[PDB]
């Protein structure tokens, strides 16, 4: 899942 | 922070009813950080859609679901994803779209070399679509090859607005940690306060993409990349010897660590690099159903 987007905690 | 109060509050926003009275053949294409996607062929035509599927209950800020809405109820451009209607469907949020038969500009540089007249055609494309979001002030804030699809013939189009944000005179600047860690612009990591300018960085991570075929500090794990991205002089193409002087003059101008000496969207629409872009035609050869 490397190329997957984050958000912030 | 009920999931059914939110059930309630989407159902006023989306359509009414329920696109299985009018889909079949889900088949599931792709998954994204939201959700999935699926091909569906529309019974009355036989033409196929595409449908995103966002669990309300998976999502890390459900409030980004919002995102779809507006961006398709205010929104569209002939290099962005047209948006079709939204609906609630149980527990989840779909939203029948354009499909994008072409697939998603990942495969490609993952698989082939891109040429300087495809990757100038890519990136005109791309900086279409953003110089109309950003003059209206929507900030993508996912700009990377997994966002960006392909037409069967070759045309460039910019989706996954899940996770944009808008500023204004009111709200100048976003301070959200959002984006994909090898693509995210040093003043988002730093976590200061940003505005458009980060997706002209992450444009650049892109076009580094099209070129080595993975960003900068892929072999590193996403945090220890960030901290590189946020630490260190800007990312190097690993294939310097690759590209041509104006190739490279382009990339100097979206690689800026300071965002305000980082070329605008509007300004990088007259550089000489994208006097190279070729037609939608020249992409065409690139995608899995045509290459060898």
């Amino acid at each position: 899942k490397k190329r997957y987007t984050v958000v912030g905690n | 922070v009920s999931h059914e109060q939110f059930r309630a509050a989407l159902q006023l926003v989306v359509d009414p009813g329920d696109p299985r009275s009018y889909l079949d053949n889900f088949i599931k294409i792709g998954e994204g950080s939201t959700g999935i996607v699926c091909i569906a062929t529309v019974r009355s035509s036989g033409k196929l859609v595409a449908v995103k599927k966002m669990d309300l209950r998976k999502q890390q800020r459900r409030e980004l679901l919002f995102n779809e809405v507006v961006i398709m109820r205010d929104y569209q451009h002939e290099n962005v994803v047209e948006m079709y209607n939204s609906y609630l469907v149980g527990d989840e949020l779909w939203v029948v779209m354009e499909f994008l038969e072409g697939g998603a500009l990942t495969d490609i540089v993952t698989h082939t070399r891109m040429n300087e007249e495809q990757i100038a055609a890519v990136c005109l494309a791309v900086l279409q679509a953003l110089s109309v979001l950003h003059a209206q002030g929507v900030i993508h804030r996912d700009i990377k090859s997994d966002s960006i699809l392909l037409t069967h013939d070759g045309r460039v189009k910019l989706s996954d607005f899940g996770f944009c944000a808008q500023v204004s005179k009111e709200v100048p600047r976003r301070k959200s940690l959002v984006g994909t860690p090898y693509w995210m612009a040093p003043e988002l990591i730093s976590r200061l306060p940003y505005g458009p300018e980060v997706d002209i960085w992450s444009l650049g991570i892109m076009v580094i993409e099209m070129v080595d075929g993975e960003p900068p500090y892929f072999n590193e794990p996403p945090l220890k990349a960030m901290k590189m991205i946020r630490d260190n002089l800007p990312p190097r193409l690993k294939n310097l010897h690759k590209v041509s002087p104006s190739l490279k003059g382009f990339l100097d101008r979206l690689l800026v660590r300071d965002p305000a000496q980082r070329a605008t969207a509007a300004e990088l629409l007259k550089h000489p690099f994208l006097a190279k872009a070729g037609p939608p035609a020249s992409i065409v050869p690139l995608m899995r159903q045509n290459r060898t």
